[PDB]
RNA sequence: AGCUCAACGAGAACAGAAAUCUCGUGUGGAACAGAAGGGUAAAAGCUCGUUUGAUUCUGAUUUCCAGUACGAAUACGAACCGUGAAAGCGUGGCCUAACGAUCCUUUAGACCUUCGGAAUUCGAAGCUAGAGGUGUCAGAAAAGUUACCACAGGGAUAACUGGCUUGUGGCAGCCAAGCGUUCAUAGCGACGUUGCUUUUUGAUCCUUCGAUGUCGGCUCUUCCUAUCAUUGUGAAGCAGAAUUCACCAAGUGUUGGAUUGUUCACCCACCAAUAGGGAACGUGAGCUGGGUUUAGACCGUCGUGAGACAGGUUAGUUUUACC
RNA sequence: UAUGACUCUCUUAAGGUAGCCAAAUGCCUCGUCAUCUAAUUAGUGACGCGCAUGAAUGGAUUAACGAGAUUCCCACUGUCC
RNA sequence: UAUUCUCAAACUUUAAAUAGGUAGGACGGUGCGGCUGCUUUGUUGAGCCGCACCACGGAAUCAAGAGCUCCAAGUGGGCCAUUUUUGGUAAGCAGAACUGGCGAUGCGGGAUGAACCGGAAGCCGGGUUACGGUGCCAAACUGCGCGCUAACCUAGAUCCC
RNA sequence: UGCAAAUCGUUCGUCUGACUUGGGUAUAGGGGCGAAAGACUAAUCGAACCGUCUAGUAGCUGGUUCCCUCCGAAGUUUCCC
RNA sequence: CCCGUCUUGAAACACGGACCAAGGAGUCUGACAUGUGUGCGAGUCAACGGGCGAGUAAACCCGUAAGGCGUAAGGAAGCUGAUUGGUGGGAUCCCCCUGAGGGGUGCACCGCCGACCGACCUUGAUCUUCUGUGAAGGGUUCGAGUGUGAGCAUACCUGUCG
RNA sequence: GGAUGCGAUCAUACCAGCACUAACGCACCGGAUCCCAUCAGAACUCCGAAGUUAAGCGUGCUUGGGCGAGAGUAGUACUAGGAUGGGUGACCCCCUGGGAAGUCCUCGUGUUGCAUCCC
């Protein structure tokens, strides 16, 4: 070691050359996923390709509580208030989440 | 196996390759290390100048 | 033999032409070579010399600083061999005649909206062949991160040089040599 | 060396901030506590197999220690610590020289 | 430290002059020191406080600070390939006002007067002093000439006072 | 604040070289903790009075020096004090040495910060300053032996020769106090003093450690002279005989044996004589292998032991030429 | 004269007894005496404050044996002259 | 008591040579006014700040120019010489001071040689030299002059040697 | 640089026993086995052989590939088992 | 005098080299750093992914309050958080006169000294939920801070390190 | 021309032996109640004015010591630079420069600032 340089801390003391993951298949993965999406769309026709409807939920923690994103599924309380039986919602394209509480 | 212990041979030639450098003296020199009371009074005088 | 250093030859290196391959910059260099040769103007010589310099030696000038330096000299054409960037801290933009190598889109829009004009150095030569009635300005050369790490070593007395650290925090170079309670301070 | 039983010295307690009478005693290192984080870490490291995991100093060289005087201000009862130079024989309140 | 004490090799340097020991004359404490004054550093071996390092003994510097009992002195010191302006504090007993610039002010005043006189009479002059140059020719009056010849050698005179 | 020390001179019963006391002289010839060097006389020394500046806060500088740290020291600033009538002095010892990082532990300080769901209390963890220590003293936690041995290297480094040197060894000269029945010099040469040699032993480490075969003897040749014998001479305390000193002189020769591995040494015997030496301390692809100097083994001394041994003992592979 | 049968003591419990020796064990050392030879640093016998011998870490001796280490004599010889 | 022989790295009154430090203006001077919580018995001083005037560049020589910054290589075995100099009998020994040289460098001379003398260098023509030489080897006189030496010891024959 | 990675010639020890020898069988690597030499354990033994970790690490030795042009050193300071 | 090498010193009685052909040794990758080229700029970076598209591993397009770096620092922490300068040199330009002149202009960079933010110390009118606030007034203390931004992406040589 | 009080320089001012001094001073000097101080009213402290210039202080002299200056030592010792200088060496000459110190001899023995006073 010599000169004024940042102290090196490279983590390369194991057999790292046997655990290198390359990305030469990235275009192939994109093509395969597009083909899967097209096949699914053909299968579920005429159901929407975007999938089942999802709820609107807040972001977790103080860093993202101002943000609104998509949740896993609608709560049982929300389904009851909307008049949609919970056993019917999944069959008509509505995701159901029996865990989410409404505060 | 013993070796040489010390010598100043060639050191003056090395010093004179680029030296002897005299730092340029500016009109105003730093006041660090001067009597703190005098510096305090000078600062107040400058403030009220 | 002759008692001379390096046979009387110079050992200093300076730029004699741009290192860039920009054809427009080359044309500007030809223009100002001709101007320097056939006019002997100090302004033209300075412009020619600065045209050769590297990127870090042509620092940008902010719009707010340009306005501050042009205060009371709005009638003069302000010239900078470099880039002019916009400043969101500057509220009132007067009408300025500004010549520069490049303008950012926001800075150009603000200058043109204020009623000024943005000029290239060929237009400057057409307007001020000898640099008459100009305000030659330079950006802050030493205001960059790399400069902070230059100078005396961080570990010597009276030194405020920034050290090279991979991260900032209590565990990153704050214990020994930085405190009276851990060995020595500085 | 012999030091007096009492000493008049500066006290930086907010109550005094001046010279006050102090009683002089000798500082003694307190007993090591098993709850100290360093001791807990050392005990965890020593447990299991591997033998001694930290150095054990052997090459003792000093023949004396630095005596620390505990000066307890008689006004505010607070304590200040004052080291003295190395000595082999130390005593407090010994008979004055004749 | 590192093999040499602070006052190593000062047997002669820090000793006092022969038949000049004892009490210090009052003139030492009556001197006035001001910023910018040139002073000579001469260690008084009888004053052990505010003693400069032996290196600064016999060197001339400029005053940059004035405390109650001491004066700050800036002394040039050569370290390898550069000169360092080392700032030290020294008690007035170890320092003496320097005469290295005694004639400067006088010469400047005379140069100004001569230049003013030349301007009054409409002439251009140079006030620079010059090194001693060759003298002109002159006539020397003849006098009696004493002849000098080499001395015949005598071995008995090879010793001081004779053998 | 007061006083002046060592020493000397002249005086006072025991009292004298040396007890205490009086006067005079007294530039430090005393003392100042220690080594030495500086420094100090109404003091820095001796006596007495009052005291704890050996105190608190951080910064600056010097020495070291990379102009890093530690140690030590210096000059200011901001407080509280000691002493003195006061100026003033005092931030340990008259000055130049007397000492110590990280981590951890431990002590002192705050109506101080944190234990991350919220409170209180223990406990723990933080901040500032010391203490427990690294003397290999910029700071690992550390016993031997190897002849059963191994590897990377080193001619940066020993054990031969060779090279410089010649203390030591050896071999010569100069002066002349003396010896020699008298007589310094036939023959010697004390006290001193000038040299030569590299067959002694030392000193050194230049060449050789990807190797120049390490004692002695045997055989064989050549070379030197500082000449033992032999040829020719000068001198004598040379009557003869014998002997001794010296000069040309290296042509010729310088032996057979007992003990010892021996070089060396010491005896027996002959002989004209049984002189001294070199040649990589000549010479192992010329021999030999008794000794030194691998591995086996015994003794003595040493070591708890493995083992050691400028001690002794016995057995222990000597390769290749046709360039 | 010398030594010490005898008495008392110190370290550390004792203080080398019977034996044996310049030994396969002794530095000085090629020890001293006798013998062997013309001549012996070899061999043998003897002596012993023995650097540093000694009692199953066994001491002393010992017939018979040994491709074991050593000295001498006869015979024998090209080992040698 | 007055003289006297001879002495000192760790003695000294005295005390060189060489070498060491400082200064020789435009960052100067003069006269007024102002600021201060510092200082004084005292606008007494100490610094600093404005205004006005003067300032021929204030010794010589040189100046193939001066200053500043960034990144980084190799090196961290040296050796030799005049003079100074320590240990050692001495050493082609061992260790220091200044300077130069070799190492890293050829070239002419010293027959030969890392260090001596001369001198440092692009490829060539001409001229002239340095050190050293001019009897042959071998370019240049057996050149012009004065003395000494005769070696029957291998006479003698050029800093380091 | 052999007939031979231990052989050949002469000589030599023992030879009814603790004798010599074939085959079968058991003991396998920090293990075996050893009338004990650190001997032997497939020409390998003071820790066999085979593959792998493995391109083990070396402040040490040896090499390190075209041209011209310009500049051009250091063997000195401090710290470091 | 035989090259190469180590060396103070090699033609060496120092090591490698009998000869020829072919092969044969500072590379690739990750983290930084200076320098330079290029784009944009208080921003910068679409290639995690998505829409597509040379019937296509390319190219093209896409950032919702995404994310990285930068845009604010000082404290162990609780926590607080930049009042916006002066001056001596100084490039360029503009005037008066042609002196090494005077006046105005005063970017870059350097020297010096204030001010602001924060750690520490000190200080304290008024309000206030009684522990907070902060008129005035500070400091030989400390900072990898502020005083009209300079970064982000990318290419290559060089250097340290795995 | 001096003295005294406070000094500067710190021997040309010091040391020793002799001689002298008008006036004012400075002193010696008389006591111990008080403040103060000791073995000691010697010293220190306080209160005084009888007596004396005897001493101190001051001045002068010594073929005096010391001290200071000069001359000389001496262009000597030493020393920076040069030589393909001499010499076996030890050492030394020469060229371009710098340049001391005892002994011996001669001279001199303080100069001064502010304030008060005498003459
Ligand atoms: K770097
Ligand atoms: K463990
Ligand atoms: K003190
Ligand atoms: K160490
Ligand atoms: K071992
Ligand atoms: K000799
Ligand atoms: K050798
Ligand atoms: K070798
Ligand atoms: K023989
Ligand atoms: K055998
Ligand atoms: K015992
Ligand atoms: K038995
Ligand atoms: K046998
Ligand atoms: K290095
Ligand atoms: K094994
Ligand atoms: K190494
Ligand atoms: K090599
Ligand atoms: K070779
Ligand atoms: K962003
Ligand atoms: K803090
Ligand atoms: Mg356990
Ligand atoms: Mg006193
Ligand atoms: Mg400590
Ligand atoms: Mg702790
Ligand atoms: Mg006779
Ligand atoms: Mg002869
Ligand atoms: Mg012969
Ligand atoms: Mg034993
Ligand atoms: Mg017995
Ligand atoms: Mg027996
Ligand atoms: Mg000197
Ligand atoms: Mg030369
Ligand atoms: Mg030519
Ligand atoms: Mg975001
Ligand atoms: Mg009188
Ligand atoms: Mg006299
Ligand atoms: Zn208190």
């Amino acid at each position: 070691m010599k000169h004024n340089n940042v102290i090196p801390n490279g983590h390369f003391k194991k057999h790292w050359q046997n655990y290198v993951r390359t990305w030469f298949n990235q275009p192939a993965r994109k093509t395969r996923r597009r083909a899967a999406r097209q096949q699914k769309a053909v299968k579920i026709f005429p159901r929407p390709t975007a999938g089942s409807l999802r709820p609107i939920v807040h972001g977790q923690t103080l860093k993202y509580n101002m943000k609104v994103r998509a949740g896993r599924g609608f709560s049982l309380e929300e389904l009851k208030a909307a008049g949609i039986p919970k056993k019917l919602a999944p069959t008509i394209g509505i995701a159901v989440d029996h865990r989410r509480r409404n505060r | 196996a013993k070796s040489k212990n010390h010598t100043a041979h060639n050191q003056s030639y090395k010093a004179h390759r680029n030296g002897i450098k005299k730092p340029r003296k500016h009109r105003h020199s730093s006041t660090k290390g001067m009597d703190p009371k005098f510096l305090r009074n000078q600062r107040y005088a400058r403030k009220h100048n | 033999g002759i008692d001379l250093k390096a046979g009387g030859k110079s050992k200093k290196t300076k730029r004699t032409a741009p290192k860039s391959d920009d054809v427009y910059l080359k044309l500007l260099v030809k223009l100002y070579r001709f101007l320097v040769r056939r006019t002997g103007s100090k302004f033209n010589a300075v412009i020619l010399k600065r045209l050769f310099m590297s990127k870090i030696n042509k620092p940008p000038l902010s719009l707010s600083r340009l306005i501050s330096y042009a205060k009371g000299k709005e009638d003069k054409v302000v010239v900078i061999v470099g880039t002019i960037t916009d400043d969101v801290r500057a509220y009132e933009v007067p009408a300025l005649k500004v010549c520069a190598l490049r303008f950012t889109k926001t800075a150009r829009a603000r200058i043109e909206k204020a009623g000024g004009e943005c000029l290239t150095f060929d237009q400057l030569a057409l307007r001020a062949p000898l640099g008459q009635n100009t305000l030659l300005l330079r950006g802050p050369k030493n205001a960059r991160e790399a400069v902070k790490h230059f100078g005396p070593a961080p570990g010597v007395p009276h030194s405020h040089t920034k050290p090279f650290v991979r991260s900032k925090g209590r565990k990153f170079e704050r214990a020994r040599g930085r405190r009276n309670s851990r060995g020595y301070k500085a | 060396v012999n030091v007096p039983k009492t000493k008049k010295t500066y006290c930086k307690s907010k109550e005094c901030k001046k010279h006050t009478l102090h009683k002089v005693t000798q500082y003694k290192k307190g007993k090591d506590s098993l709850a100290a984080q360093g001791k807990r870490r050392y005990d965890r490291k020593q447990s299991g197999y591997g033998g001694q995991t930290k150095p054990v100093f052997h090459k003792k060289a000093k023949t004396t220690k630095k005596i620390v005087l505990r000066l307890q201000c008689q006004g505010c009862k607070h304590v200040s610590q004052h080291p003295i130079k190395r000595c082999k024989h130390f005593e407090i309140g010994g008979d004055k020289k004749g | 430290p590192a093999g040499h004490g602070l006052r190593s090799r000062t047997r002669d340097s820090f000793s006092r002059a022969f038949r000049k020991k004892g009490t210090i004359p009052l003139s030492t404490y009556l001197r006035i020191f001001k910023i910018g004054d040139y002073v000579d550093i001469k260690v008084n071996g009888a004053i052990h406080k505010g003693m400069p390092h032996k290196f600064y003994h016999g060197r001339t510097g400029r005053v940059w600070n004035v405390t109650k009992r001491a004066v700050g002195v800036e002394v040039n010191k050569q370290v390898r390939n550069k000169i360092l302006r080392k700032r030290i504090h020294v008690r007035i007993e170890h320092v003496q006002l320097s005469r290295c610039t005694e004639e400067v002010k006088e010469r400047m005043k005379k140069n100004d007067q001569l230049k003013a006189e030349a301007k009054a009479r409409g002439e251009v002059i140079s006030t620079k002093r010059q090194p001693v140059g060759p003298k002109p020719g002159f006539m020397v009056e003849g006098a009696t000439l004493e002849t000098v010849t080499p001395i015949p050698y005598d071995v008995v005179n090879d010793l001081k006072g004779g053998y």
